[PDB]
């Protein structure tokens, strides 16, 4: 997946 | 979607699985072989490290400086540029969870196309050994090849 923190 | 090599100490080198950070571009691009420094204080770099009076810049001829940074507090996109303006050649943000690696993206709402250092996600796990491996005395050297 991917996130910003 | 692509690896690092720790090439020491002997107790841990070898190729390791990572996920390279998704924001900015490389100014010097190739290949960047650097030291592991974790630091002592702002772990997870969501305040400036001048703050600390803190700096990764390396001395005339010793290796450029990689930052271990804990996930936390913060975007990914602000550690690297807080570790960027500290003078860290690259930065390695430990994951918090052991699971699967994720990507770090962009948030949206600036600084985050002035972001230039390599940024990579490493799993808990290799977060742990490095830490391990500097607390013993050893330095942990690396190699990128992105």
């Amino acid at each position: 997946r991917v996130a910003a923190a | 979607k692509n690896n690092l090599k720790v090439t020491s100490p002997d107790s841990i080198k070898g190729i390791y699985e990572c996920a390279i950070g998704n924001f900015g571009v490389p100014q010097y691009g190739g290949t960047l072989v650097g030291t592991v420094v974790y630091p002592k204080s702002n772990q997870k770099a969501c305040k400036s490290y001048s703050d600390f009076d803190i700096s990764f810049k390396s001395k005339p001829g010793r290796l450029p400086t990689f930052v271990l940074i804990d996930r936390g507090d913060c975007y990914f996109t602000l550690k690297a540029w807080i570790a960027q303006q500290a003078g860290a050649a690259a930065i390695l943000v430990a994951d918090s969870k052991a699971e699967p690696l994720i990507t770090m993206d962009t948030p949206e709402e600036d600084y985050l196309q002035n972001i230039t250092i390599p940024s990579a996600l490493i799993t808990k796990t290799l977060g742990d050994s490095i830490k391990s491996a500097l607390s013993g005395g050893d330095m942990v050297n690396m190699k990128l090849d992105w």
